[PDB]
């Protein structure tokens, strides 16, 4: 069989735009340097290029394709090269995360595009308050490359963090978790993901 | 004038990543392009050189030195994940234009 | 790893500048230098990969967009004084160097 | 037949230093600019480089050939490429142009050495007082190059001179004819030129 991981990747090489700008992202992502596995800045910033440049239809291909086997799963999950761009010997508190990414012009505006957009209503029947699959698709796609570059965590289901967790956070914990909860369990998402893999 | 040597053209063709035969374990693809047709007409001193001594035997030989179609520039990079999810990235591997060389 | 395409080789001859064809009179003379012989061995990715698609057959083909043996460097200008007493310079018309490309 | 210039022409283009040298000074003395036939200083820079950069036995092959007819004296005439090099509109007067010389270091030096080295002495067998054919030959090439470049004038002959002659001269014309005869009429000179051309 194979799978739509597979076929996503092999529609990007067969395309000028989605070929070039996936090997200028996957050169610096996998180029380590003396003393580190990469240039986290170098590699970002050919990820924010990847999906700013190259038409969704090809770079939302790879990064949210749909799976029914961990051989997908993990091709999937190894999309924005998280070893370089996600990862890091600690987890910093989501809280403090926040607030680095809200010094950043391009990290605070796709952040509050992420909360606005994909923002989960239980009553509605797409399960998002502003009704529009896309633009959350949008601001999550956005994050990647920034401070706040989510990355899938659960390999059996569509669940997302960024690279932090909410130890010592004193009395902020509660709001910590709500921003961190946000990302982990947001069926706006997670049906958006899910209505982009089926084919919408 | 019209253009010498037309034939020189590129050629693409829809491969996987291991028919190329370069040590790579993936499920990869790629669009492959090459150079190829002929280069009989010279378009240099030297070339030309080589075709004069030829026609007034000079040179007891035919097409001897002769240019061939070639490369003048690659398509982009390109990369892809191997089946031990290990990034590579292939380097000047396909052609964009080709010449007589 | 002896050197790949060792057969890739300089060959020199003597000859008038009139046996060249290029247009000139004059009784003046040359040493001319060509590059010649077979590059059947692969010494790029891009001619790996021919190689290896003449091999497992997915070239219909074989030797197709092969590399030739020819000049990566030219000898030193010539001149010399025509018939008529005006002067010509050579440029590029002879080799120093040979490599397959 | 041919001739010996042809020759000398045939071992300079056979011979790597010679053959690039020749070339160096061809150029530039045959590359015309705007509103003028060469760049005489580029000119005569390259031609200096040619005699000071190449072994005698070839550079002096081509300037001291011995010929038997005119096509032979034609092409010996055009070593130096004198349209460029020697030739100029008028002639200024030999003193002055002695006076332009002797302002330049080489210049200076090489006329120096001709008129020590090619002088004439009726009572010795070689005819130079200095006695050393060598000595006066590259004296005399020596100052090709200079604005003392002096050329074949009378093609039935070897005679040559700079170019300049000495009209309007006021009260140093004795003085004048004397040094323009010095390369007109120079037994020393056309002996030593004779004695390369026969193969000694
Ligand atoms: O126009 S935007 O404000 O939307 O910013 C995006 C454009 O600016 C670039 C230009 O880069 S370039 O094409 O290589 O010359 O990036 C530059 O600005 C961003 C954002 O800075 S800002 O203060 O938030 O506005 C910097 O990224 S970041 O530090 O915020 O993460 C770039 O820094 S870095 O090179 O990644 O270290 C900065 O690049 S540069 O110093 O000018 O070279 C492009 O954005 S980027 O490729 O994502 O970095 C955008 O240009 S574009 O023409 O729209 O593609
Ligand atoms: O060492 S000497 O005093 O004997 O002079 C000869 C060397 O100097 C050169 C260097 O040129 S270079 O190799 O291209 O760099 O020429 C330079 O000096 C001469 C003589 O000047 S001087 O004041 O009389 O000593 C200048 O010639 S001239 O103006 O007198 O006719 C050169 O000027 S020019 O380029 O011809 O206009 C001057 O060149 S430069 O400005 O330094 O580039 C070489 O002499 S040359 O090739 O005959 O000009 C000699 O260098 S070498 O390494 O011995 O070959
Ligand atoms: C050239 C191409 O795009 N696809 C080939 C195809 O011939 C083959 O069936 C497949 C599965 O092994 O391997 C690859
Ligand atoms: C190749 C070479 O150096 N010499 C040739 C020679 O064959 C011929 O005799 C000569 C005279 O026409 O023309 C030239």
């Amino acid at each position: 069989k194979g799978n739509n991981c597979l076929d996503a990747a092999k529609a990007c090489n067969l395309d000028d735009t989605c070929k070039k700008y996936r090997s200028a992202y996957i050169t610096p992502c996998t180029t380590s340097m003396s003393n580190e596995v990469c240039n986290r800045r170098k590699c970002h910033k050919a990820l924010r290029q990847f999906f700013d440049k190259v038409p969704a239809k090809h770079s939302y291909g790879m990064l949210f394709c749909s799976c029914r086997d961990i051989a997908c799963t993990e091709r999937r999950r190894q999309t924005i090269v998280p070893v370089c761009s996600y990862e890091e010997r600690e987890r910093p508190n989501c809280l403090s995360l926040q607030d680095s990414c809200k010094t950043n012009y391009i990290c605070r505006s796709r952040l509050a595009d992420f909360f606005t957009n994909c923002q989960p209503e239980s009553r509605s029947v797409s399960n998002c308050l502003k009704e529009n699959y896309a633009d959350c698709l949008l601001a999550y796609s956005g994050l990647i490359g920034t401070v706040m570059t989510p990355n899938y965590v659960d390999s059996s289901s569509l669940s997302v963090a960024p690279w932090c967790d909410c130890s010592n956070s004193g009395n902020d914990l509660e709001d910590c978790l709500k921003f961190l909860n946000f990302f982990k369990d947001n069926t706006c998402l997670k049906n958006a993901i899910q209505a982009f893999g089926n084919g919408s | 004038q019209r253009g010498k040597n037309r034939g020189c053209v590129l050629t693409a063709i829809h491969l996987n990543v291991t028919d190329l035969g370069l040590g790579y374990e993936t499920k990869e693809e790629l669009i492959f392009r090459y150079c190829s047709g002929s280069c009989d007409a010279a378009e240099t001193t030297y070339d030309k050189i080589l075709k004069n001594l030829s026609r007034n035997r000079r040179l007891v030989s035919d097409k001897v030195g002769q240019a061939c179609c070639r490369p003048i520039a690659f398509d982009d990079d390109l990369s892809f994940l191997d089946d031990n999810l290990v990034y590579h990235i292939l380097r000047k591997h396909s052609a964009k234009r080709c010449g007589c060389i």
